[PDB]
DNA sequence: TATAATGGGAGCTGTCACGGATG
DNA sequence: CATCCGTGAGTCGAG
């Protein structure tokens, strides 16, 4: 398995860092296995698929909440139906408050449930629609995910060969010329890090 | 009793890596759960399963003849999903090697390579398993590991 | 009591004043996550340490 | 360190073979990083 | 090599003066 | 202008 020089990675500044222009920091987690990376990208494949691809997350995304406000709906059925046959033992109207409460705990978490559901469904059509090379999926799960839906669209991959791909497919006269670019902008703190 | 603070707090601490290479490794088995006995026996049973399915295509694949279409891919899926379980069956029981490699520190040999031979030696152990005696997995395992 | 024992100086005063949260869960929860990134935060676990 | 390499570059060529999970398999390659790293310059990252 | 066994463990202590990246 | 990490801090000899 390919293994990083030590001396152009963690010698400061980070030749490899500067390189790829990837953080100090975000390039640890990657070569030492605690970040996945992005490594290439079938931009067009994404794009003639874009369209269709919507509009299957979409229906998910409605399944999702249809579900909620149809859970929701039933708990509200039972929740007044519950106060009026504590109602017609005719407990303590104070104790009835209890059982109020109680249900708006459970509709809130219940609503919340999904709510995660539906923002782990935004971050993950997110993520998948703004992918490019050089970026970092620190989160597992997701990339699990993302890998179980949209696999066929990208090419990801983490540790030190991971890296290695990412040289190969380095462009360093397109890079070089772009960096010439910024410098050619009068703009400073953006200069500094561009020299 | 649980706050939306906590469950930011929560994914946000689990989310970032420590810098212990020792600690890292600790983290990422701690996600898979523990089995159960009957779940134990359930991989076991899939394995056998898997396992069985692979042995058959082999000795096939050198005397030439194959499946058919359906069955061919029929068996394969059993070929995929025992290989799945096997590597499940690893996941559950990776906390097993590392409690008793803790038991060799400081005898010339590094933790991590001790927990490495270690899991070398669980991988052994659950290919010759066996489901038949109604013994949990752990007996079978720690005798291999150690 | 931290406006008993500490409060006969105006540095202390500041202090709990600017003070981010409040609670012996949030408390305990915020130690955690600043001396252990990388574990989840039981409070059973953020009590023990 | 040398021998600290080549016992844990050939522990990954048995692990591989195998079939071992991803989990096993990225713990090694973690662990042979470390291992060329600790022998290129020692202490230079995380503790000697 | 079949009872069952399932997430580590020492930390290290009293510098000093500087450049570069960050603020 | 003030922090954080990594790198400097005399020579020979002796045991």
């Amino acid at each position: 398995a390919p293994v990083t020089h030590i001396w152009y990675f963690k010698g400061v500044p980070s030749r490899l860092g500067y390189l790829l222009d990837l953080a100090p920091k975000d390039l640890e987690k990657i070569i030492y296995f605690a970040a996945y990376v992005i490594t290439s990208v079938d931009e067009e494949m994404r794009h003639n698929e874009l369209s269709t691809l919507e509009a299957e997350m979409a229906v998910e995304r409605k399944a999702v909440e249809d579900q909620r406000d149809g859970e929701l709906e039933a708990r509200a059925q039972k929740l007044e139906a519950d106060l009026a046959e504590l109602e017609a033992e005719g407990a303590k109207a104070d104790a009835r408050r209890k059982v109020r409460d109680g249900g708006e705990r459970e509709m809130r978490q219940i609503r919340d449930r999904a709510q995660r559901e539906l923002d782990r469904l935004e971050d993950i059509w997110s993520t998948f629609t703004k992918l490019a090379p050089k970026q970092l999926i620190v989160d597992e799960n997701l990339y699990r995910e993302l890998v179980d839906r949209y696999g066929e669209y990208f090419t990801g991959a983490m540790g030190a060969e991971s890296i290695q791909k990412l040289i190969e497919n380095f462009d360093i006269d397109a890079e070089a010329e772009s960096l010439r670019d910024v410098i050619r902008n009068g703009k400073g703190q953006k200069k500094l890090r561009a020299l | 009793d649980e706050s939306e603070a906590l469950r930011q707090a929560r994914k946000d601490a689990e989310l970032t890596a420590s810098a212990d290479s020792v600690r890292a490794y600790l983290k990422q088995i701690g996600k898979v759960a523990l089995l159960n006995a009957e779940e134990e026996v359930e991989l076991a049973k899939r394995i056998e399963a898997g396992l069985y399915a692979t042995q058959l295509m082999t000795e096939l694949s050198e005397r030439g003849e194959k499946l058919p279409a359906a069955q061919r891919r029929d068996m394969m899926w059993i070929c995929r999903d025992g290989d799945r379980a096997k590597n499940h069956l690893l996941e559950a029981n990776l906390r097993l090697v590392v409690s008793l490699a803790k038991r060799y520190t400081g005898r010339g040999m590094a933790f991590l390579d001790l927990i490495q031979e270690g899991n070398l030696g669980l991988i052994r152990a659950v290919e010759k398993f066996d489901y038949t005696k109604g013994y949990k997995f752990s007996t079978y395992a720690t005798w291999w590991i150690r | 009591q931290i406006v008993e024992r500490f409060g006969f100086s105006e540095i202390m005063r500041s202090t709990l004043e600017k003070d981010n949260t409040v609670g012996t869960d949030e408390a305990l929860l915020d130690i955690y996550r600043k001396l252990r990134p990388g574990e989840p935060p039981t409070k059973e676990s953020a009590q023990t340490l | 360190l040398y021998r600290r390499v080549i016992n844990r570059n050939n522990r990954l060529k048995r692990l591989i073979d195998l079939g071992a999970p991803e989990i096993i398999v990225n713990n090694e390659k973690r662990m042979l990083q470390e291992s060329v790293d600790a022998l290129f310059d020692n202490g230079r990252r995380g503790r000697p």
